[PDB]
């Protein structure tokens, strides 16, 4: 993130302990829901 | 000369018995032996086990020359036999049963390491930090 | 047997010789231990198994193999081995003729046995490490066909192929018209049939 | 001089003898010829690039054995005897290694299948014992 | 496993990244990060590829072609005849010094499209090297034209405090076999 | 001088010890410009010749026509070839093979032994 | 019942662990005296003590049976009797002209410097397994009757084939290189050619 | 198995000795007795059965089933003991059928 040129805005991560570190705990929630979502997308059933 | 179409022929001969048993004594090509350089040479059975159960000791020219320690041959011939072919004076070869078979290699001279007073230890702080000064300080 | 033929034949003892003055020479195992080296291993290995197949070594108990990219050659007499029965094919044809055939068809009458057969060396026992080295043809059929085919170098034949199978998968009709977990399952089954 | 020193005279004579491998039956003929004098003759015979070494039994012995010559730059060896007069003495030094081997090749085979009979044969029991009572 | 793009032996699929996430595993099987750039870097390759390099973690031992050690006490006399004109070229470079510096040479070779690849300059690895270690390690290096790639290296100590005060508090340790160390610090640790 | 000329300045490891056969390590004489090897556990000490020491990855060891020993040839199943010529004999029967290692990394370079005794002549394409 | 064979070596990957590098050797012929098995030869890695080499995995090791912890396969060589390393891998490389390989050796020797005499190397296998006491020469008769007896017992229990032990064991560590250059593909854990 | 392993079993090697500590105490003249036993050929009978009588029978694997006995045979053993004393005697040795 801190570096020249990289969109501190929209770079993301599929770890969470990391995630919750810089970012902080509301993030974890948003991107945890994400990447359960995408597991379960891609095995292609869908859950409400 | 008749060198190329040379025939030679002897007679063979195995005693039942002979009063000396014979052997033989080995080395390694590796070891450059030399034994002009055999002024004098001792035999004698090793006294590490401390007799006819127990490896040799060979010391040549004594305590400057270069001293050997033998080791019986392992391996038995079952299956196989060696023999030693020697020329005699009345024109026939005579064959002697080979008894044993040592092998012959090179125990060290005053090359000394003592690896008992604080070498275990040392070793335990060896980051081969030094080498040459351990040797030195004996 | 096999440690004292070798002896007399020409392998050289370890305790005989200086390593860095013949150690290119091929290795000798028997039953994972190094008896020796030397310096011929195809005449000998050639040779071992002409013995084998004269029954002068015990075929069924008796593998020989050899590992040309590591020069060196291990031969188990050891028990445990799984090993099947193949045909032995030389120079590009059948060893076995049909004056064998004929031949066990009289056993009606005759004393010739599948024995009699092994002994013509017209087949031989091969285990899973020696299947590794062996140029195995499907059918005498490819074996023919080999005048344009890409393979002509075959050493074993199999004595058919619906062979590789168990006795369960064995009962069972057509199990390649199958998909084939179906094979499984019927083989379960199939203990279950009661009779 | 001393019980513990070796004669060195052959050494110094330069001595020099054969070491050669030989086939089980050969030294048993021998150990059943014991030591009458003879056991057979060994022949020599070389040409202008090429040298051939061989041995050929006595008849009355038998009621061509080649010899392939191996390196001795690999190891150096030479002999020393221990007399039953108790001096040690070095004979001579090892100029030649040899092998000794069978010209007949299957046949051979059987008298080794034979020798492996002599080898191999007490009894694994296995006679059962069809029964007993005492 | 779903074969896509380039990528892939990426993220753990199904139930065991179920497993991974669930159990806020501290060291997941397949770590990554999905990084946006910007400006001109958002759609120019080359401009993406100096940010790349930046970014990408390489260790000096991921760019060495080659490493020697050499015994020259002089290099007015070098055992290589053909590094004589470095010598030409390092004769002002502290002058005073060659009377210090060990006898014992590190020399180096780099291969000139890994190197590229990086866009990687010369002089910033024989600062980043100096600077790590210290003065005490002195390197020069080569003409970015020649054909060869070659950093030329040597050990400096500190002058005045080394006249063998009481034993060298280094309990003699072998100058080569440091040399090694060196050699194997340098390259596992430099995060050029 | 010129880029051409190998990569060969002699790695070394053994001319170990004459007189005890253990190995011989570099060592310093500031005073003649000479490295020496010596036996650590006696007073013996000789020049070495180059002044190198060690080198490390060659990175390219082509290893593409060594090691492989020519008796590999006798393999039954390896593929014989009809395309002809060995480059030494006047004969075809190359028997040829992929990377045969671990340390080939990815090559799909075929490499060609002549069968016939006449050679063992061995080469790559 | 299926196993993993007897009396043979296998070279395997192992990256889980502190060894680079595995040979295994199971040892007995079923048909003797029945004992166990156990020898293990191993290339170390992922570790640096500072300023020694920092290069760890060349540090070859050998786990022996009943013996506590590790320790160097030169110290076993050197402990059958061997002095000198040039024999020591005259039995180790063959070829002689590998200076690749001898390089790659050459840190073993350098930690065997320590102990070059055989009785000493013998009392260091004795601490590193026995009971302590200061029975030293008790102490090297246990560590030669483990090495003797215990130690690939399929190659012999006798004085008389201890000598040709040693060339086992530089098979072992041969074949253990061979993989580690790459010039030997690794044995396949189920490959029913390794199984009885 | 029974006919190679079973008998080079009992072949190999557990030879046996035993002495008492005589001379105990006091003694001299003589040289603590002491026995030597070592085993040897291997015999093993059809499978058999014993009654309560006492008389045994020819089995037959069907009736082991029904009345739930153990289908085996009976094992044999040829055993000697052997006596070189410490002076007197070296012969006095003894064949068994065990």
């Amino acid at each position: 993130l801190s570096e020249k040129d990289v969109d501190p805005v929209r770079t993301t991560s599929n770890d969470i302990v990391e995630i919750f570190t810089v970012l902080g705990i509301e993030a974890v929630r948003k991107a945890l829901e994400r990447e359960l979502y995408h597991v379960i997308s891609f095995d292609g059933s869908y859950v409400n | 000369g008749p060198s190329s179409q040379n025939v030679t022929e002897y007679v063979v001969r195995v005693p039942k018995n002979t009063t000396k048993k014979y052997n033989i004594m080995a080395f390694n090509a590796a070891d450059k032996v030399n034994f002009a350089t055999w002024n004098q040479a001792r035999l004698e059975r090793d006294l590490s086990n401390k007799p006819e159960d127990q490896p040799w000791l060979l010391r040549v020219n004594g305590k400057s020359g270069r001293k050997f320690k033998g080791i019986k041959k392992g391996g038995v011939t079952e299956n196989t036999s060696y023999y030693i072919f020697t020329q005699c004076p009345d024109g026939a070869f005579e064959a002697f049963p080979v008894h044993n078979w040592y092998n012959f290699t090179p125990l060290a001279r005053h090359r000394t390491l003592t690896a008992e007073e604080a070498e275990e230890e040392w070793e335990r702080r060896n980051k081969v930090l030094n080498h040459f000064s351990i040797m030195q300080q004996r | 047997p096999i440690l004292e033929f070798l002896e007399e034949w020409s392998m050289e003892n370890l305790e005989e010789i200086s390593p860095a003055a013949i150690a290119d020479a091929t290795k000798i195992f028997v039953n994972g231990c190094w008896v020796g080296i030397h310096k011929d291993p195809e005449q000998l290995m050639n040779t071992l198994r002409k013995l084998r197949r004269q029954m002068d070594i015990i075929v069924s108990e008796v593998s020989m193999i050899r590992d040309i990219r590591e020069r060196e050659i291990r031969i188990y007499t050891d028990a445990g081995r799984i090993c099947r029965p193949l045909l032995i094919v030389e120079k590009q044809k059948l060893l076995l003729k049909k004056r064998h055939i004929d031949q066990l068809k009289e056993r009606e009458y005759n004393n010739y046995s599948w024995q009699d057969l092994v002994a013509s060396g017209v087949v031989e026992y091969i285990d899973t490490l020696e299947e590794e080295t062996v140029m195995l043809a499907m059918t005498p059929d490819d074996l023919q066909e080999k005048e344009v085919a890409y393979c002509s170098t075959y050493t074993h034949c199999e004595i058919h192929p619906s062979m590789i199978l168990g006795v369960c998968a064995s009962i069972i009709p057509f199990p390649d018209h199958n998909q084939s977990p179906r094979n499984t399952y019927q083989s379960a089954m199939g203990k279950q049939a009661m009779g | 001089a001393e019980r513990g020193e070796l004669d060195l005279t052959g050494a110094k004579q330069n001595t020099g003898v054969w070491l050669v491998k030989v086939p089980k039956y050969l030294s048993q003929q021998w150990a059943k010829a014991s030591g009458r004098g003879e056991v057979g003759k060994l022949r020599i015979a070389k040409t202008q690039g090429r040298t051939e070494v061989s041995f050929t039994l006595n008849e009355d012995l038998a009621n061509e054995h080649p010899f392939v010559l191996q390196s001795v730059g690999g190891q150096t060896l030479t002999v020393f005897t221990e007399s039953s007069s108790d001096k040690l003495s070095l004979e001579g030094i090892v100029v030649q290694r040899a092998e000794c081997r069978p010209a007949a090749s299957e046949n051979y085979m059987r008298l080794k299948r034979l020798q492996i009979e002599e080898s191999s044969k007490p009894v694994r029991l296995s006679q059962q014992l069809d029964k007993v009572v005492t | 496993f779903h074969y896509a793009g380039v990528s892939a032996k990426n993220v753990t699929l199904g139930v065991p990244r179920l497993k991974e996430l669930i159990n806020i595993s501290k060291k997941p099987k397949t770590p990554s990060l999905t990084v946006f750039l910007l400006g001109q870097s958002a759609r120019d390759a080359e401009r993406a590829k100096d940010i790349l390099c930046r970014l990408e973690h390489t260790t000096l031992r991921k760019v060495t072609a080659n490493t020697a050690i050499y015994y020259d006490p002089n290099p007015q006399s070098t055992v290589v005849a053909e590094d004589q004109e470095w010598v030409n070229v390092y004769y002002e470079m502290p002058d005073f010094d060659v009377a210090r510096i060990s006898p014992w040479l590190l020399r180096v070779e780099l291969d000139r499209k890994h190197m590229t690849d990086r866009k990687l300059t010369m002089e910033q690895i024989a600062e980043k090297i100096n600077a790590g270690f210290g003065d005490d390690l002195n390197c020069i290096f080569n003409d970015d034209n020649a054909e060869k790639l070659v950093l030329r290296i040597r050990i400096m100590n500190s002058d005045e405090n080394k006249m063998q005060e009481e034993e060298e508090v280094v309990d003699k340790m072998d100058d080569d076999v440091f040399l090694r160390c060196i050699e194997s610090n340098m390259l596992t640790d430099m995060t050029l | 001088m010129e880029p051409d000329g190998t990569y060969e300045p002699g790695f070394v490891g053994i001319r170990f010890c004459q007189e005890c056969n253990n190995m011989l390590y570099p060592k310093e004489d500031k005073e003649n410009r000479i490295l020496l090897y010596a036996c650590r556990n006696c007073d013996y000490q000789q020049e070495a010749d180059n002044s190198c020491i060690y080198v490390n990855k060659i990175t390219h060891e082509v290893d593409e026509l060594t090691q492989i020993i020519a008796d590999v040839s006798q393999d039954p199943t390896l593929p014989r070839t009809e395309d002809h010529p060995c480059q030494k004999c006047g004969h075809k029967e190359a028997v040829f093979f992929q990377s045969h290692s671990a340390r080939a990394e990815d090559a799909m370079r075929l490499y060609y032994v002549c069968t016939a005794p006449h050679c063992g002549h061995r080469w790559t394409e | 019942q299926e196993k993993m064979a007897t009396n043979t070596v296998y070279v395997f990957a192992k990256k889980d662990s502190k060894y680079a590098y595995t040979g295994e050797c199971r040892s007995c012929l079923e048909n003797s005296s029945r004992p166990t098995s156990t020898i293990w030869v191993s290339m170390l890695a992922r570790g640096g003590q500072g300023a020694k080499k920092s290069a760890i995995g060349q540090r070859i090791v050998a786990t022996l049976p009943y013996i506590k912890q590790e320790v160097p396969i030169i110290i076993v060589f050197r402990a059958l009797g061997f002095v000198s390393d040039r024999d020591i891998l005259e039995h180790i490389i063959y070829d002689f002209e590998d200076p690749e390989m001898m390089e790659m050796v050459k840190p073993s020797l350098d930690e065997a410097f320590v102990i070059q005499e055989q009785n000493v190397a013998l009392n260091f296998i004795g601490s590193r397994g026995a009971k302590p006491g200061v029975t030293k020469e008790k102490r090297i008769k246990y560590a030669k009757e483990v090495l003797q007896k215990e130690m690939l017992p399929h190659v012999g229990v006798s004085d008389f084939c201890e000598t040709k032990k040693a060339y086992f064991l530089g098979y072992m560590v041969h074949r253990l290189l061979l993989a580690a250059l790459g010039r030997r593909e690794l044995d396949d854990r189920d490959h029913y050619g390794n199984k009885r | 198995f029974i006919q190679m392993s079973v008998q080079r079993i009992v072949e190999d090697a557990p030879p046996i000795d035993l002495q008492a500590e005589a001379q105990h105490a006091s003694g001299e003249v003589e040289e603590p007795p002491r026995y030597l036993l070592k085993f040897e050929q291997i015999y093993l009978s059809k499978p058999t059965h014993w009654e309560r009588d006492g008389a045994p029978s020819p089995m037959m694997p069907n009736e082991a089933r029904l009345r739930n006995l153990t289908y085996s045979a009976p094992l044999y053993v040829d055993i000697t003991k052997t006596v070189i004393k410490e002076g007197e005697e070296q012969l006095q040795t003894q064949h068994q059928k065990t």
